[PDB]
């Protein structure tokens, strides 16, 4: 099933990774006046493991 | 209010400058080159909506 | 291309047409002019001549000071031509209402 | 008119008849070309403006 | 009559109060603060304060 | 109320113009 | 993603004789939303393959230059139709016709020439006195522009991004033009 | 400059067919421009009679 | 119809009705493969048209 | 961070088209988001009146 959640950020990589930096930096400048921020979505993931 | 016209004859008058016969050869040579090709606009150029 | 086979823009018909046309034109302007049937573009300057921040063509002034005597009228202005501009004073005019 | 000239108003107009009104598509009014500059300057690619 | 949409006999241009032109539904065409009405072509009035 | 351009150029002798250069092969 | 990119398709400007600006296909992808990875490795293996050809085809078929998207093209760089001179046989005699006309002899129809032997051909050339620049007609935008693979895409520094790629770019100015 | 084969300034054609309708008239004519001449079409006109 | 037929305007028209027109994108409108020449002609391809 | 151009910070769009019906109220707008801008959907909302 990983591909589909991968994809639609359910599981895999947190925005800040999977966006080009660019976009980013962009963000990261403009925060306080102009964001982006909620327009992405991280996964959260539960450990299976121990 | 009883206008009406009669067209009894139509006939196509035509102009030639009589030019020497080696000249508007010479000149038509030159004119059916395709980059001398002639072209023309619209004066008013506009969709005339 | 087509701006340029069609005569909208580029080469003028001294420029595209064939050199033994453009001696023949010139040689019988008088008395057979080709002078009106090809196309010259004409092209105007797109950088470097308007420009495009916001920017008012027109501005009205109201006097700073005037003063009214039984025989004259006066008024000031402080006219002030902005950064990155210029003022042919032949522009200006005093717009009298009364 | 005279020393019993009524009251009156002024009424104002004009008439300009063989004309048809211009509005050139220019980044200012003048005629620089037949070829204006807004007409190559970026209203060309796409575009597709209503 | 005279036709003026051919014959080019044109005589009620003065009947045009203004017009406004307006790309994408949204951009004030002219805009840029250009004229003393900056959104329009205001071609005349009848009160002018 | 609207534009065309004609393209014109011109030069002759106080004399008249016959056309220039011959490019001619001849017989 | 980052690495398998959608190529950037080119948009043309058949006006001017350019590119009109570039964006993804949008319009020619492979919905494996309900594939599974024995699959999707497949597609991915397509899309990447589709994207090496792009590679080797714009080294192949584009003019190496320094922008995309270039305003003017040199007249060394556009396809020029030069056909060769072309010859005309001149129909007539012209100094014999007026030395027998002057004679009181009627010429009239026609070639031929009975009363002399004389012909002549002129080789006028055909060429455009000069050569074209400007813009590129459409069988040449079609063997440059081949579309854009571009990965880490948006990662360098912003001033070398693919400006050209935004159809309202000013190349002659770096910047970004609204109505007026 | 002139030739000096016998040769018109003036051609006059006549309709090489005609349609005679109740709203509009039509007429066919062979412009046929020999060798050795060119026609600028500015220099021609049609004569009508009614 | 007869002696006494009135004088009459003719009108003309057709009928076309379980059909649905098509225009097929090949360069002589034949059906020379379902995969059109014109569809793989690559001008009308990779550098995309509006 | 912000143009220097003349540009609008609200616009109002009126119906295209609309359907009023026994239990319902229906209406069409171009969002018209004009070029070089972006919106935010988070600042739009339906300005009822009745």
């Amino acid at each position: 099933m990983m591909p589909q959640w991968a994809y639609m950020h359910i599981a895999g990589q947190d925005a800040s990774e999977y966006l080009s930096p660019g976009l980013v930096q962009f963000a990261r400048a403009t925060d306080t006046y102009f964001s982006l921020g909620n327009k992405f979505r991280n996964p959260t993931v539960a450990p299976t493991h121990d | 209010d009883g206008a009406s016209v009669r067209f009894d004859s139509v006939n196509l008058y035509a102009t030639f400058f009589p030019m020497a016969h080696n000249t508007a050869s010479t000149l038509e040579a030159m004119l059916r080159n395709d980059t001398n090709d002639q072209s023309f606009n619209d004066y008013l150029s506009a969709a005339n909506m | 291309p087509q701006w340029a086979y069609m005569h909208i823009a580029g080469q003028d018909a001294s420029e595209y047409l064939s050199p033994g046309l453009v001696q023949f034109a010139r040689a019988t302007d008088t008395y057979f002019s080709l002078g009106n049937k090809f196309r010259n573009p004409t092209v105007a300057p797109t950088h470097d001549v308007t420009t495009d921040r916001s920017q008012r063509l027109t501005l009205r002034f109201v006097p700073v000071d005037r003063e009214d005597t039984t025989y004259s009228y006066k008024a000031r202005f402080t006219l002030a031509v902005g950064d990155n501009r210029v003022l042919d004073m032949a522009s200006t005019y005093f717009d009298i209402r009364g | 008119i005279g020393q019993t000239a009524v009251p009156s108003v002024t009424q104002k107009k004009f008439l300009c008849d063989r004309v048809m009104w211009r509005i050139p598509f220019s980044s200012n009014f003048m005629s620089m070309g037949a070829l204006t500059d807004l007409g190559q300057n970026m209203l060309y690619a796409n575009s597709a403006h209503a | 009559g005279s036709i003026p949409y051919l014959d080019g006999t044109f005589y009620l241009n003065h009947t045009f109060k203004k017009v406004s032109i307006m790309f994408d539904s949204s951009v004030s065409w002219p805009g840029n603060d250009r004229l003393l009405t900056p959104n329009e072509f205001e071609i005349k009035r009848s009160v002018d304060g | 109320i609207n534009f065309a351009s004609l393209a014109p150029r011109h030069g002759t002798r106080p004399f008249m113009g016959t056309w220039n250069e011959i490019g001619t092969s001849q017989l | 993603s980052k690495e398998i990119p959608t190529p950037y398709m080119w948009s043309y400007q058949p006006q001017m004789g350019l590119a009109a600006g570039a964006s993804q296909d949008y319009s020619t992808r492979m919905n494996w939303l309900s594939a599974g990875p024995s699959m999707i490795s497949r597609v991915n293996g397509v899309r990447n393959h589709r994207n090496q050809i792009l590679l080797e085809q714009a080294a192949v078929t584009s003019t190496p230059r320094a922008k995309l998207n270039p305003r003017n093209w040199p007249s060394t760089l556009v396809y020029q139709e030069i056909p060769g001179p072309t010859t005309v046989l001149l129909p007539r005699d012209a100094l014999a016709e007026v030395r027998m006309t002057n004679s009181g002899v009627q010429l009239a129809g026609g070639g031929r020439s009975s009363f002399t032997p004389n012909q002549a051909y002129l080789t006028l050339q055909s060429s455009s006195s000069e050569p074209r620049s400007g813009g590129i007609g459409t069988l040449q935008f079609v063997e440059e522009f081949v579309p854009s693979v571009y990965f880490n895409p948006f990662s360098g520094s912003p001033g070398l991004y693919p400006d050209e790629f935004i159809p309202n770019f000013d190349a002659v100015r770096e910047a970004v033009d609204g109505y007026d």
